[PDB]
RNA sequence: CAUCUAUAAUUUUGAAUAAAAAUUGUGCCGUUGCUAUGGC
């Protein structure tokens, strides 16, 4: 990606800390 | 243990068709894709549950 | 499990000789060789015919058994 | 143009995604674009079905980089939720790799295939 | 005393109530009706109420239910006789009870009455399985745990009223009793692959046939608990199944694209297949847009002797007649194109000339598959449905060469899994139910999560004819 | 499946509690009125 999307990088740190969560 | 379409066939040298090499499966009185298991496994399970009931 | 099916074909009446030609096809699943006789029971009782009028013959287990 | 590089029409796409269900009861084909990567690593991927509704192209398109750098060709589905369907999962895959194996009945179909993906390429 | 005179009184009821009627129907047509009789017995295509609908006013219903993932439901509708006049139901306590049974892949199979146009359908009993029918060996022929334990799929309730047969991913057929819904037997399918796909009664009469994944069918006998019989042929899985009163069965295979027509009289079967040419279509269309390839047929509806419907997964339903191999009438997009994906999630890039550019324009367009498709049975009118939340309800031509939109309704939300249809009134008046078990994803696999709205349950949608 | 019985309805006596004849839409939360509708 030539400008990438902090929102997808957000969204995935979220999914990430769900996980996190889950634990 | 497999039959072509539903015939069984004991054959090596069939020489089958298009439709009979998608329909190639086990036989159904075969123990691996049907019916009971053979002979020998069924004696052994006769020896093993007469050992275990001694 | 086991299923004695007792299907007909080619069905023809002979009213010259008055009575009904037809290719008998079984189908015994776990089964082996059912004997003549139910078997003309049982078509007595589907055509509502008498045994004794019901005559089978000439009978031949495909390549395996079951049919 | 965009990055969505070959990707074909309704009738092709069809004919692959066949040949995709009979690898995949051949055991002929493999799941996943971590997997599709790791094939690719190992040179027995033939060829590479990927999708194009992916949350983003981006992470199906570092796959078409090892695909020119090891001659193995590779195209594009328009649905992933249908190439999860030839898959044959509950869930949607979004990048699937033809293997190599010399002893399969299917072989001459693969190797049509490959003409008919040469010649789109 | 004797059963002749009982016989002739039944009839003497009879004729009394047609004459009655027929002079209700005044503030030749007796034998119209007797006629009528006969041809329910055996005929073609004879209901044809494709005019007298209301569609506009068909009141909609949506029931969410608290289990999740609904596969399957069957409705139960007792028929008076025409050779014997008691019932078609057992019990004297039903009385022409309207039952529905729904499966779920919660392992739930539950009862509703639904004798009511206006009410709601009432949760009467259940049964549920679990991970404590999980068998022992799990290697050999013997799968008789009396409840499912992996992904019910598929039901189908025996038309005498007295049983209910339930398949699933345990490749197991469990038939319980319809009251208690305890289970009065189970038949094991001794297969690793033989997993149950979609069932089919024969029209009054027990002869189930049972569309099966291991590329076979079997049918089988009720009252006698056994397997009749195993047809092959599938080059696909047997995915969808249709049947009617005599002994033909229609069975469609996904990715083989294939009508089987299975004759039961000889053994024996029928094929068809489509074969829509894109680029011949196009030509003739410039000879006259998008032209989307066939890539599986999903659902069938035999909806007479000679003719039988198939929803397909690229948008085509196709009408079939049993004079031609090709389609008879075959439909372009029923459910519409499937909403384009956004520009952001497609590229994950702020550019948002490349992200539309990512978007393509027409190259990533898809249609809706029609999910779910019912005829009613010698009826002129037949409903398809999507997970576009939109119920489309057809009529067939009097000639059988095409069929027409009768119209839409949008009580449903998402995927719609099963639809059946409940005719109750009198000989004039027909009041018809609707009711679609609907979940949110697909029977087989998931494939999908995310539709708005989207509910675990039925939607009834009750209509009037008049005319 | 039939009968029987439990629950729920009338009848009579008692202002009424009371007594008996005799008969015959949710797994979880939410908006939300007199049921419809969100999300997991």
């Amino acid at each position: 990606s030539e400008e990438p999307s902090n929102v997808f990088g957000s969204v995935l740190k979220k999914q990430v800390e769900q996980r996190l969560e889950f634990y | 243990h497999i039959a072509v379409g539903k015939q069984i066939v004991n054959i090596p040298s069939f020489m089958v068709r298009l439709d009979s090499e998608k329909h190639i499966d086990f036989a159904p009185t075969s123990p691996f894709g049907g019916a009971r298991p053979g002979r020998v496994a069924r004696r052994n399970a006769a020896r093993k549950a007469e050992a275990s009931g001694e | 499990s086991d299923a004695v099916t007792i299907r007909t074909r080619k069905v023809i009446s002979n009213p010259l000789l008055a009575r009904k030609q037809f290719v008998v096809d079984v189908l015994h699943p776990n089964r082996a060789n059912v004997s003549k006789d139910e078997l003309r029971e049982k078509l007595a009782e589907v055509y509502k015919a008498e045994k004794d009028a019901v005559s089978v013959f000439g009978f031949r287990t495909q390549f395996g058994g079951g049919k | 143009n965009p990055k969505a590089f070959p990707l074909a029409d309704a009738a092709l796409t069809q004919q692959i995604l066949d040949v995709v269900q009979q690898a995949a009861n051949l055991r002929q084909l493999k799941k996943g674009a971590n997997e599709a990567t790791k094939t690719l690593n190992r040179g027995i991927s033939e060829f590479i079905i990927m999708a194009a509704d992916c949350e983003p192209i981006e992470i199906l398109l570092h796959l078409p980089l090892l695909c020119e750098d090891k001659n193995v060709p590779y195209v594009f589905v328009p649905s992933r939720v249908a190439l999860g369907r030839a898959c044959g999962v509950s869930r949607p895959v979004i990048a699937a790799s033809i293997t190599t194996n010399d002893a399969s009945a299917i072989k001459t179909q693969i190797y049509a295939v490959k003409d008919k993906i040469e010649t789109l390429l | 005393e004797n059963p002749a005179d009982k016989r002739r009184r039944l009839a003497k009821q009879y004729l009394e109530n047609l004459k009655s009627e027929a002079n209700d129907i005044l503030t030749d047509i007796i034998a119209s009706r007797l006629k009528e009789d006969v041809a329910e017995q055996q005929g073609r295509v004879f209901r044809y109420f494709g005019d007298k609908l209301l569609i506009s006013e068909a009141k909609q219903s949506f029931t969410r239910v608290g289990e999740n993932n609904l596969t399957c439901i069957s409705c139960f509708q007792p028929v008076l006789n025409k050779y014997t006049f008691e019932e078609s139901s057992n019990g004297d306590k039903n009385k022409g009870r309207l039952f529905a049974y729904t499966v779920s892949k919660d392992l739930q199979l539950t009862k509703y009455d639904i004798t009511d146009f206006s009410k709601r359908p009432k949760k009467l009993k259940y049964a549920k399985g679990g991970a404590k029918y999980i068998p022992t060996s799990k290697h050999e022929y013997e799968n008789t745990t009396e409840g499912h334990y992996d992904e019910i799929l598929t039901v189908a309730a025996s038309p005498d009223g007295k049983y209910v047969v339930t398949g699933g991913r345990d490749r197991k057929l469990i038939v319980w009793s319809t009251e208690s819904l305890s289970p009065v037997k189970v038949i094991p399918t001794k297969d690793r692959r033989g997993e149950v796909l979609s069932l089919a009664f024969r029209k009054n009469s027990d002869q189930l046939y049972a569309s099966c994944a291991d590329f076979k069918i079997r049918t089988y006998s009720i009252n006698q608990f056994s397997q009749l019989e195993i047809l092959y042929g599938h080059h696909d899985i047997v995915e969808d199944i249709s049947a009617l009163a005599m002994e033909r069965c229609v069975t469609v295979g996904a990715r083989d694209r294939t009508a089987m027509l299975w004759k039961i009289p000889d053994e024996t079967r029928l094929t068809f297949r489509g074969g829509d040419e894109p680029q011949k279509l196009l030509r003739r269309w410039m000879k006259e847009p998008l032209f989307f390839c066939e890539g599986s047929i999903d659902v069938v509806s035999m909806v007479d002797d000679f003719h039988f419907i198939t929803g397909s997964d690229n948008g085509n339903i196709c009408l079939w007649s049993l004079a031609k191999k090709k389609p008879i009438f075959t439909e372009r997009i029923a459910h519409g194109i499937l909403p384009e994906p956004s520009f952001n999630d497609i590229s994950g890039e702020t550019d948002e000339e490349l992200r539309k550019r990512q978007l393509q324009g027409k190259k990533l367009l898809q249609p809706f598959w029609i999910t779910s498709l019912y005829a009613i049975p010698y009826s002129n009118v037949f409903i398809s449905g999507s997970w576009s939340g939109s119920l489309k309800v057809w009529k067939i031509s009097d000639n059988l060469r095409s069929f027409e939109l009768l119209g839409e309704l949008s009580g449903a939300k998402g995927v719609v899994t099963k639809i059946q249809v409940v005719e109750s009134g009198k000989h004039g008046k027909e009041k018809f139910r609707i009711l679609a078990s609907i979940a949110k994803e697909h029977r087989l696999g998931r494939w999908i999560a995310n539709v708005s709205g989207a509910r675990n349950g039925i939607y009834s949608a009750v209509i009037d004819q008049t005319g």
